[PDB]
RNA sequence: ACUCAACACGGGGAAACUCACCAGGUCCAGACACAAUAAGGAUUGACAGAUUGAGAGCUCUUUCUUGAUUUUGUGGGUGGUGGUGCAUGGCCGUUCUUAGUUGGUGGAGUGAUUUGUCUGCUUAAUUGCGAUAACGAACGAGACCUUAACCUACUAAAUAGUGGUGCUAGCAUUUGCUGGUUAUCCACUUCUUAGAGGGACUAUCGGUUUCAAGCCGAUGGAAGUUUGAGGCAAUAACAGGUCUGUGAUGCCCUUAGACGUUCUGGGCCGCACGCGCGCUACACUGACGGAGCCAGCGAGUCUAACCUUGGCCGAGAGGUCUUGGUAAUCUUGUGAAACUCCGUCGUGCUGGGGAUAGAGCAUUGUAAUUAUUGCUCUUCAACGAGGAAUUCCUAGUAAGCGCAAGUCAUCAGC
């Protein structure tokens, strides 16, 4: 097979995979997944919040997705190896924080405190802005579109992809169906890898105050 | 055959045709209301400062 | 046996620069390393992968256009190495989103 | 046409408050300076600012 | 209960939703025009110029 | 639906050794990709299941994911003549 | 779908499929629970006729096959390109890619709120200067990111390319000049590739203005119209479009004689006519014939029939025997078209124009009839520069000109 048509076979295993996962570990609380192709087997990592009981019963109901995951792709048993990890930053993870607006949604917390809820959680974990938009049906027949935002973020640009993490999910309910839109800048300080501000900012180092005058006073 | 379109009734475009009308209730009911603002966002703070201890108890 | 040099291509194919500049430096630097026969590493052209679809799923609005791409970036190095030697070189630099395929050079 | 927006205007009175002492009426050797002193994360931006700190010195 | 189906739009199908129009053949992606500006950058093909 | 005993008892029985089981969403499809059996009798026979909280199904890009549930184990236990001792494959160290 | 913001748009180029419509025929793919019915068979099946377009046991004739799956009622599901985009999500279009938006501290006002956010000049720009009860900031603009133009400077390369040599053919004697042999080979990296970095900031000078922002001239420079082109794009809105992209979805309708699904055939193309986007033309700056002969972006098959070279058959369309290519390698130097030369015509609906129409021969496909498409001969219409109107457009741009891709078995005036 041809690279032109295998590395975009690779992009669609992603893309089935991330998709899939969304909506079997729903309650347990995916973030997303990263693959890593090596020679002999293909590593694969869930991250999520909900750690404990994705795994549990020393594996009981686990690598049903992996025997699921062997089933569809083809292949051997010995090739694939997911893995459970604890994800870093619950704040910063925009899918995490659409997700919890989902749970607390459903059993009946009202938008305003579960959208100022989810906005000052953020917020307080290191995010240098956010927004939490909903839309959609509530109770009244004509939908309305509310906006929750706080602190600073941009919009514009290149780092748009660099900076902000996007995240929408869409909920269920008796009345129709409601549409989330997390939202969450991050900040530059804390990069990790990349540029460590906006393109924008300037920034002046001071100089040492020097004494005027002086004399030769020379040294050896 | 010469007689164009006799519109697509975008003349009543924005007076609503059902009749039904929503309340301030329906409203302030599903998109909580105006006056009882302070004990939405005060049991906010109340929500999120619990989510943040369960997070800090990760050793 | 083992000491048989064999000319060997390995070629590297990803869709990210970085990950592919690192990998490919790393080998160049491992054959130096053990003064190995290299032919350094040579840039083949990007392949610009483009769809242009529509941006409305329906018929309506201005017919305006978008225009994804996928990049491919192809690399490969030419080595005269043992086959012991090789085996080393290939499995210290397995970086993920890099593929890497070693063709050993019969004429 | 070729008007300047704030950060360039502002970072050039910015520098030229701190290293009237240093710098120059020539660009070549300001823009060479606007690497070390501050720390741009741009290579257009800081021509920019080095361009303007130099119409000013012109002026001073 | 069944007929030819071994080209022609009856034949190919979008890999997620199951609609025969507006197909993406190229690359041998086989996904719907829709789908696909959804699923473009989890696939790794972004928007440039 | 009606379904040959022998074709359901493949199904059954394949259900219980991997303890998962995938189908494409094809009616049509003659022959099941890792059960010899009608792709139609797989889906059918799981559909069942599913109504009875046996396996729980999720449905992705046109394939059906069936996982057997505890109470499907049970079920299938009993269905089979299976002696306890025998779990399926979902319960040999999972991981995944 | 119906002003801009419907009408070569739904990636909507429909032979079947697609498919929703029409005439007809099957299958249930009717989960589950309960009872009925019940193994002295609940219930599937099927030759041959009959029946039907049909080798659909659908139904009928008839008498086997099967062994509890189901059938039959009752609730209750499932599916729906059924309805409502004025019940919704997401997405996209538009206002607007215009320049717009907001708060901190201070001032004004009992307050809603206001000033900041402005007379003027300037900018592509709420871009800036300056004025100044405001001061200093943020989002948007800008910066950014991708791309295109320079870098005898680096980094290397037969999957790029050159110069001698190995070699070898002809012309010519003067060593030559012009070509084969892609790793027989050596050496370079200018051209080519892409990886780091550099380069432009209106540089420098002269004018002209609140001698401010700027603007204009001239010289260097690869480049001096935001360096050229995009991408991303605030606060918001609209009862804009989409339930016919979706196993995104509320409610309603329908659910075995189905609006589920599938098979056969038809239809979406049907023609007194009105409108929109286009293609080809009206000729001499042109048509026609020979000859010359130069791109760039592309795409391409492993268990699938993909791009096709070369040879041979054919007037042509095509056929046919092999081969390279999973691709900077082979197709492909995509020897594209206009154009370039030398011929032929001579102002006449002409040799301009190629509609309509007849006959034949291929190609794709289960199927070409209501011509799929191509090719050969024949037929040779309107149209002599387009009324009232009205669109697009300022530099490698307009316009002329063809090529690849998408769709695609086949079919481009898109
Ligand atoms: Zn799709």
């Amino acid at each position: 097979i041809s690279k032109k048509r295998k590395l975009v076979a690779d992009g669609v295993f992603y893309a089935e995979l991330n998709e899939f996962f969304t909506r079997e570990l729903a309650e347990e609380g995916y973030s997303g997944v990263e693959v890593r192709v090596t020679p002999t087997k293909t590593e694969v990592i869930i991250r999520a919040t909900r750690t404990q009981d994705v795994l549990g019963e020393n594996g009981r109901r686990i690598n049903e997705l992996t025997l699921l995951v062997q089933k569809r792709f083809k292949y051997a048993p010995g090739t694939i190896v997911l893995y459970a990890e604890r994800v870093q930053d619950r704040g910063l993870s925009a899918v995490a924080q659409a997700e919890s607006m989902k749970f607390k949604l459903l059993n009946g917390l009202a938008i305003r405190r579960a959208a100022y809820g989810v906005v000052r959680y953020v917020m307080e974990s290191g995010a240098k802005g956010c927004e939490v938009v909903v839309s959609g049906k509530l109770r009244a027949a004509r939908a309305k579109a509310m906006k929750f935002a706080d602190g600073f973020l941009i919009h514009s640009g290149q780092p748009v992809n660099d900076f902000i993490d996007t995240a929408t999910r869409h909920v269920l309910m008796r009345q129709g169906v409601l549409g989330i839109k997390v939202k969450i800048m991050r900040d530059p300080a804390k990069s990790r890898t990349g540029p460590k501000a906006l393109p924008d900012a300037v920034t002046i180092i001071e100089p040492k105050e020097e004494e005027p005058i002086l004399a030769p006073s020379v040294k050896d | 055959a010469t007689t164009k379109k006799s519109n697509t009734r975008r003349a009543t475009d924005r007076h609503s045709r059902t009749g039904k009308t929503d309340t301030k209730k329906k409203v302030n009911q599903g998109w909580g209301d105006d006056k009882k603002e302070l004990s939405a966002e005060k049991e906010a703070q109340a929500d999120a400062a619990a989510e943040i201890a369960e997070d800090a108890a990760e050793a | 046996q083992q000491q048989q040099i064999i000319k060997i291509r390995i070629t590297l194919t990803s869709t990210k620069v970085k990950q592919l500049e690192n990998v490919s430096s790393n080998i160049v630097k491992n054959a130096e390393q053990h003064n190995l026969v290299k032919k350094g590493p040579v840039r083949l052209p990007t392949k610009v992968l483009k769809i242009s679809t529509r941006k409305t799923p329906n018929g309506e609005g201005s017919k305006t256009w978008e225009t994804y791409e996928m990049r491919i970036h192809k690399r490969y190095i030419d080595l005269e190495a043992p086959v012991q030697i090789v085996k080393r070189i290939t499995q210290i630099t397995i970086e993920p989103g890099v593929d890497v395929e070693v063709v050993v050079a019969s004429n | 046409g070729r008007v300047r927006t704030k950060t360039v205007k502002r970072a050039s009175k910015a520098l030229i408050e701190r290293y009237y002492p240093k710098l120059t009426l020539d660009f070549q050797t300001n823009k060479r300076l606007c690497d070390e002193i501050a720390t741009i994360q741009s290579k257009r931006l800081r021509n920019k600012i080095a361009g303007y700190t130099t119409h000013l010195m012109k002026r001073i | 209960f069944s007929h030819p189906r071994r080209y022609g739009k009856g034949s190919r199908q979008c890999r997620v939703c199951s609609s025969h129009t507006g197909l993406i053949r190229k690359y041998g992606l086989n996904i719907c025009r829709q789908c696909f500006r959804e699923k473009a950058n989890d696939i790794g093909f972004n928007k440039f110029r | 639906m009606l379904m040959p005993k022998e074709d359901r008892n493949k199904i059954h029985q394949y259900l219980f050794q991997e303890g998962v089981v995938v189908a494409k969403k094809d009616f049509n499809q003659a022959k099941h990709e890792e059960i010899d059996t009608k792709n139609l009798y797989v889906i059918k026979a799981l559909q069942s299941l599913t109504s009875k909280g046996y396996v729980k199904t999720q449905f992705s890009w046109q394939y059906y994911y069936y996982t057997l549930t505890e109470e499907g184990v049970e079920y299938l236990r009993e269905y089979l003549n299976l002696p306890e001792h025998i779990v399926p494959a979902t319960y040999i160290q999972e991981r995944n």
